[PDB]
RNA sequence: GCUCAGAUUCUGCGGUCUGAGC
C-alpha cells in the first residue's frame, strides 16, 4: 500500500543518508550507537524479568525509531526505555511506567540514592518518556505488531538432520541480527532468519544435507535466495562481528554466557 | 555488558555522584 | 592516535586540561 511492504526497508545509499546523518556525527560512531542502545534494552529487559522476545521488539523498534529522528534530537538513552517500556506492553508482560525507571535508574546510575518518588524530578521524568512513548508511536506509524527471524528458524531446525547441540546456536545468532547489526532493516526476517543459521553452522563444521527431489533445502524458508548473497551477508554479519573492538564482554551474558552450567 | 561507556556516561557518574555535597542531578536519567 | 586513573557546576549522557602504563 503506503506501502505494505516499502514502509520499513531501506537501500545501503539510505543508511548512509540516516537521518542521524544529516548532523554532526560519524557512521563508525551511529553503528556504534545502536549496538550500545539495543545493549542497554537488554540489561533493563532482564532486570525488569521480560522475555527475551520483547527485549528483541523494543530493538526493532529503537532501529525503526532511528531511520526517522537523529540520536541528536532523540538520545538513545531515553528512547531505550521509552520503547521497552512500551513494548513489553505490547508483548504481553506489562510492567508499569514507575517500575522501568526504577531500573533504568540502576542501570545507568549504579550508585545513587534510589529515586525519590515525589521529587519535581521524577514527575517530570514520568511525565517525559510519557511524552516519549506518544512519539515512539507516531513514529513507527502504529505499526507495533513486529515480525522476528527466531519466529521462522524454529521451522527449519529439526526439519533437518540439527544436533539440538548446534539448532539452536541459530536462535541465539538471530538475535545478533538485532544487537550488532543493521539488518532488521534491510532484509525481511525470512531472508535474515536463512543467514542467522548458514553463519550459525560454519562454526558448528555440521552442514545441510541438500534435499533430494530438485530443490534446496534452504528454498523451503524463502523464495528468492542465492548463496551469492548468504555468503555476501555473512561476510558483513562477521566483519561486522568483528569490526567490533573487542567490546565483546557480550549483551546476553550477565551469568547465562558458559554452556550450561559446570563452574 | 555496557551501554554504560567508560566513559562519556561512566564520567557524568563522577559528576553527579559529586555534586554529592547539596546539589542534585537536573535529569536523573 | 586507542585505553584506563585525577580535574571541570564549561554541559544532558560529549567538548576541554593534567599525569602515569602500553
Ligand atoms: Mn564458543
Ligand atoms: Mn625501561
Amino acid at each position: 500500500r503506503k506501502n505494505n511492504n516499502k514502509r520499513w526497508y531501506f537501500t545501503r545509499e539510505q543508511l548512509e543518508n540516516s537521518p542521524s546523518r544529516r548532523f554532526g556525527l560519524d557512521p563508525d560512531k551511529e553503528l556504534s550507537y545502536r549496538q550500545q542502545a539495543a545493549n542497554l534494552l537488554q540489561d533493563m529487559g532482564q532486570r525488569l524479568n521480560v522475555s527475551q522476545l520483547t527485549i528483541n521488539t523494543a530493538i526493532v523498534y529503537m532501529h525503526r525509531f532511528y531511520m526517522i529522528q537523529s540520536f541528536t534530537r532523540f538520545h538513545r538513552n531515553s528512547v531505550a526505555p521509552a520503547a521497552l517500556f512500551l513494548a513489553a506492553k505490547v508483548e504481553e508482560q506489562p510492567k508499569k511506567l514507575e517500575h522501568v525507571i526504577k531500573v533504568a535508574h540502576t542501570c545507568l546510575h549504579p550508585q545513587e540514592s534510589l529515586p525519590d518518588t515525589r521529587s519535581e524530578a521524577y514527575l517530570q521524568q514520568v511525565q517525559d518518556l510519557v511524552i516519549l512513548e506518544s512519539i515512539i508511536l507516531q513514529t513507527l506509524g502504529f505499526e507495533l505488531t513486529i515480525d522476528h527471524p527466531h519466529t521462522h528458524v524454529v521451522k527449519c531446525t529439526q526439519l533437518v538432520r540439527a544436533s539440538k547441540d548446534l539448532a539452536q546456536t541459530s536462535y541465539f545468532m538471530a538475535t545478533n541480527s538485532l544487537h550488532l547489526t543493521t539488518f532488521s532493516l534491510q532484509y525481511t526476517p525470512p531472508v535474515v532468519a536463512c543467514v542467522c543459521i548458514h553463519l550459525a553452522c560454519k562454526w558448528s563444521n555440521w552442514e545441510i544435507p541438500v534435499s533430494t527431489d530438485g530443490k534446496h533445502w534452504w528454498e523451503y524458508v524463502d523464495a528468492t535466495v542465492t548463496l551469492e548473497l548468504l555468503d555476501e551477508l555473512t561476510h558483513e554479519f562477521l566483519q561486522i562481528l568483528e569490526k567490533t573492538p573487542n567490546r565483546l564482554k557480550r549483551i546476553w551474558n550477565w551469568r547465562a554466557c558458559q554452556a550450561a552450567k559446570k563452574t | 555488558i555496557d551501554y554504560l561507556d567508560a566513559s562519556l556516561r561512566k564520567k557524568n557518574k563522577q559528576r553527579l555522584k559529586a555534586i554529592q555535597q547539596g546539589r542534585q542531578p537536573q535529569y536523573l536519567l
